Protein backbone atom coordinates (compact mmCIF):
# COMPACT_ATOMS: atom_id res chain seq x y z
CA UNK A 1 0.00 0.00 0.00
CA UNK A 2 1.21 3.77 -0.76
CA UNK A 3 2.42 4.74 3.14
CA UNK A 4 2.86 8.24 2.34
CA UNK A 5 4.84 8.51 -1.41
CA UNK A 6 5.42 11.95 -1.12
CA UNK A 7 7.69 13.71 -3.87
CA UNK A 8 10.05 16.86 -5.16
CA UNK A 9 8.88 19.12 -7.81
CA UNK B 1 8.99 23.19 1.21
CA UNK B 2 12.60 23.40 2.54
CA UNK B 3 11.46 19.81 4.55
CA UNK B 4 10.40 17.66 1.28
CA UNK B 5 13.86 18.68 -0.61
CA UNK B 6 15.55 17.35 2.54
CA UNK B 7 13.43 14.38 3.32
CA UNK B 8 14.00 13.06 -0.32
CA UNK B 9 17.82 13.62 0.43
CA UNK B 10 17.77 12.01 3.63
CA UNK B 11 16.06 8.54 1.87
CA UNK B 12 19.73 8.11 0.02
CA UNK B 13 21.34 8.92 3.70
CA UNK B 14 19.30 6.58 5.46
CA UNK B 15 19.55 3.42 3.02
CA UNK B 16 23.39 3.73 3.54
CA UNK B 17 22.80 4.08 7.08
CA UNK B 18 20.36 1.12 7.97
CA UNK B 19 22.00 -1.50 5.18
CA UNK B 20 26.03 -0.61 5.36
CA UNK B 21 25.71 -0.22 8.81
CA UNK B 22 24.63 -3.97 9.63
CA UNK B 23 27.28 -5.32 6.50
CA UNK B 24 29.43 -3.45 6.67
Amino acid sequence: GPSQPTYPG
Amino acid sequence: PVEDLIRFYNDLQQYLNVVTRHRY
